[PDB]
């Protein structure tokens, strides 16, 4: 499953 | 009837609401604020099933644009967007996810500045 990423 | 006019009362309100608004985009809370200024870019960060899991995206900038377009017809109604705004965050990143501690630093924000509006809501 996808998952954000912060920077 | 006397005191005060309904309409009057409102656009109080949501003068207070804007600078609710106004608080949440400030530098002071930008280290946990940033992630929510814009719409999330689903595309850019690869998360390709986030228009399937989110339905109504909102963001600070989506938000600020439909108060400065007189868009929204009470408190209340900013509040929904405001807090839709988190549930999508809860919503779509697992909850031990770095982004849900900072929406939840953020909604200490909004939840404690929202409450001290003067007196209660109306619609």
């Amino acid at each position: 499953a996808p998952r954000k990423q912060l920077a | 009837q006397h005191k005060v006019l309904k309409t009057v009362k409102v656009t109080e309100q949501l003068k207070h609401c804007s600078e609710i608004l106004k608080e949440m985009l400030a530098k002071k809370h930008l280290p946990y604020a940033w992630p929510f200024y814009n719409p999330v870019d689903a595309d850019a960060l690869g998360l390709h099933n986030y228009y399937d899991v989110v339905k109504n995206p909102m963001d600070l900038g989506t938000i600020k644009g439909k108060m400065d377009n007189q868009e929204y017809k009470d408190a209340y109604e900013f509040a929904a967007d405001v807090r839709l705004m988190f549930m999508n965050c809860y919503k779509y990143n697992p909850p031990d996810h770095e982004v849900v501690a900072m929406a939840r630093t953020l909604q200490d924000v909004f939840e404690l500045h929202f409450a001290k509006i003067p007196d209660e809501p109306i619609e």
